[PDB]
């Protein structure tokens, strides 16, 4: 016959890699540009809690 | 095959066949004198034999 | 149950061609010792690499030596690894299929559309014989013997 | 009209033989698309340059089944080019005069002496099979496959 | 609950080894003690057919 | 069906013990928008990875509503992966054999002799009660929910 | 007899809740050799100094096989340190009083009013089995486990 090492023999060596594909984020549109502490801005933040 | 394998089978090959020969010159020696092939499992040539040439 | 041959254990090796497209044969012999009886599994051969069977010539001694003969065998391959001894292992009806040659004695070829489609395997193969029906009276001392075409490389 | 299978159209290589008198075979195989009718024309594979047919099995899959069937197959040698699609090409009785295969699945092998006395040619040439009688109901998807044993250095 | 790489999971890393262990082949018995030329050796070799 | 409930996938989280011997519990409720049928999973909740359970008590709102009832709830271990909808995966009768608690609302806490025998497995497990008895006339939107309590580091 | 399980001997590990109110459990088995017999006391498991138990689980397997079974494992706190093996060691009835587990499979929890108001003590009790009745007649292999929920830090 011939050696076959084949397919799913324990010999058979495989190798993992390292780099990992990630599921990027959502990218998020009520960023910094929206939020604001002065009237003219669609999401007002009250700083009158942050110290007290 | 020499891929899946990290162990170059080329150099295993020479050396197994090597030690085949070994063993099959010492066991023929020991047939020959002894006058048949017998039981023996472990023998390289099989049952039944009878002489080679 | 399995009777191995020489070709099985790895004594008795098998051919291998060297060219895709090139018929390779060695006639797959064994002298069992005993009178087939029913359910009994023989490993005639291993049919080796990427090889496919072309034509089959069976070649089984009178296995029936009684009245009416019963036995009929049939002939394919082997799920298991070629030289493990577990009597677990199935035979298939591929080459031949409760083939009657064998009740009379003599050569009987492949007449069955399955013995030409086999599909390739990486792995060795061994095809076996596994025997229907049982001996009315089987015969002791003869011999089966299957010779097989196969090529390699082929599509 | 010709219906090629993949080994003429050149999809397919087929195998030739490196040394004088070597037995080569290659499963010459085509997946009928429709049914077929008299006088279709199926180009199976090309026998290669200077090799000759030295046994050529044959076999199909039920092409008509139905009932009383009259289909018979008829295979030979064509004298046109390898893969050209001409519908002018006609088929010779050379191997199977009249198979009558196909009448009820099967496997037949050659028997008619001008078989192996077919003379060798410096070209290529292309084995076909031609459907003499048309056949009853008829199936579609039935596979005709040849097995074709050539040796490419006979004197 | 808690990240369990399990022993089944395909991310399980295994290590193949370099070095290969080896059954030590068969010693024999005859080696160049016993066969040997002239009258006084146990399995004596005949060098008549070597170079003719 | 295998009905997916909150727990089983990742939305709802089941708490690891931390420590050894600790008695762990969670809430795994389903609230069956459907009807059962005579033959469901419902996988329930997820026994988290190495953790036996100590004590079961399954509380589960009226299913049937005809006369002369016959529900009955089996709830066990179905072996798998965590959450992966396959009707494939099939559980057994190990927190409870076969329950009485269908019939009318009620709680029944474990009583099988197997119940507290639970092996441990490096991983995440799911706990899935098979309706195996004819849910008869009744059932709506309602709830089933077992309480089990795990414990890790068991030897 | 005294016959200890892994827990008594120390082989086994007993848990220890780290803040006062933890519910911790831990199952005493023991693969019991021999048979159950009349008198024998088996030393199941230890809770630990600062402990008092919350609910108790016996379960256990079929201790006798015949007619009128009538088996009455009784369990309860034992006077002497965890591994002195003297046989002027004695259970009470504390836990479970005629609990008449046994004769079936059975799985039994705590009845009596005395189960729950255990005291404390500093130091290491042993919670022991006394079979009080007879064995009826046969058990070989059959084994009994008791599963403790202890506080530490009770008032």
């Amino acid at each position: 016959s011939s050696t076959v090492i084949a397919f799913g023999d324990p010999k058979a060596q495989k190798k993992w890699s390292s780099e990992l594909a990630v599921d990027i984020r959502k990218k998020s549109y009520f960023e910094s540009r929206f939020i604001g502490t002065s009237e003219n801005a669609v999401i007002q933040r009250k700083t009158e809690v942050e110290s007290d | 095959s020499r891929k899946r394998t990290a162990h170059d089978l080329r150099k295993t090959g020479r050396d197994r066949l090597g030690d085949y020969f070994y063993q099959l010159t010492d066991e023929l020696f020991f047939m020959y004198l002894s006058g048949a092939r017998g039981i023996n499992k472990d023998f390289i040539l099989p049952t039944s034999f009878t002489g080679y040439a | 149950a399995l009777i191995q041959s020489d070709f099985a254990q790895g004594i008795r090796m098998t051919p291998v061609p060297d060219c895709a497209g090139d018929v390779t044969a060695c006639r797959f012999d064994i002298t069992l010792k005993n009178a087939p009886a029913a359910g009994d599994i023989i490993e005639l051969g291993v049919l080796p690499g990427n090889a496919v069977p072309v034509e089959a010539i069976l070649d089984v001694d009178d296995l029936d030596t009684g009245g009416a003969p019963t036995i009929t065998l049939d002939v394919g391959i082997m799920s298991g690894p070629v030289g493990k001894n577990d009597p677990a292992r199935t035979c298939g009806n591929e080459l031949f299929a409760a083939s009657t040659v064998g009740q009379a004695g003599g050569v009987v070829r492949a007449t069955a559309s399955s013995a030409f489609r086999i599909q390739k395997a990486e792995d060795h193969r061994s095809v076996g014989v596994k025997v229907a029906a049982g001996p009315a009276t089987g015969a002791a001392g003869k011999t089966i013997a299957l010779i097989l075409f196969y090529v390699q490389g082929t599509s």
